[PDB]
């Protein structure tokens, strides 16, 4: 729990004030990099099948990236 | 280990950055011991970005 107070702020508040909004930039980045290489069409079958297992996660993914623009 | 001259971790910009850090307070710390120095160590100093830096002192 002590060493999760300094996970909070190792780097200070500086490095993770930079890492959380870059991590979610890299968020928006890794969902859209797979959703767009070539076309959407093909691609989505590509999308489709990284988690077959499951598909209540995919909603969200679904959702996400109608609004790219 | 292996990759050198590769990409860095997160801690490895840290580490720098200690290293960074650590240089950094000895100056610090150099002038606590000898403060005379302070003075004429700064147009020594100022090498780097030195109109903006020489403005920077005036304004505080």
């Amino acid at each position: 729990s002590i060493v999760q107070l300094v996970q909070r702020y190792r780097s200070g508040i500086r490095g993770h004030m930079k890492a959380v909004v870059m991590d979610l930039l890299r968020q928006y980045l890794r969902v859209e990099t797979q959703f767009q290489n070539g076309h959407y069409d093909k691609c989505v079958f590509a999308l489709r099948e990284e988690n077959k297992s499951d598909m209540n996660t995919v909603l969200n993914y679904i959702f996400s990236h109608a609004q790219v623009t | 280990l292996t990759e050198e001259d590769g990409v860095h971790s997160v801690i490895e910009e840290n580490i720098k950055c200690i290293s960074r850090d650590y240089v950094l307070k000895q100056i610090r710390s150099l002038v606590q011991a000898n403060p005379e120095v302070a003075m004429d160590s700064i147009i020594h100093m100022t090498q780097h970005i030195s109109p903006t830096q020489r403005a920077e002192v005036i304004r505080i």
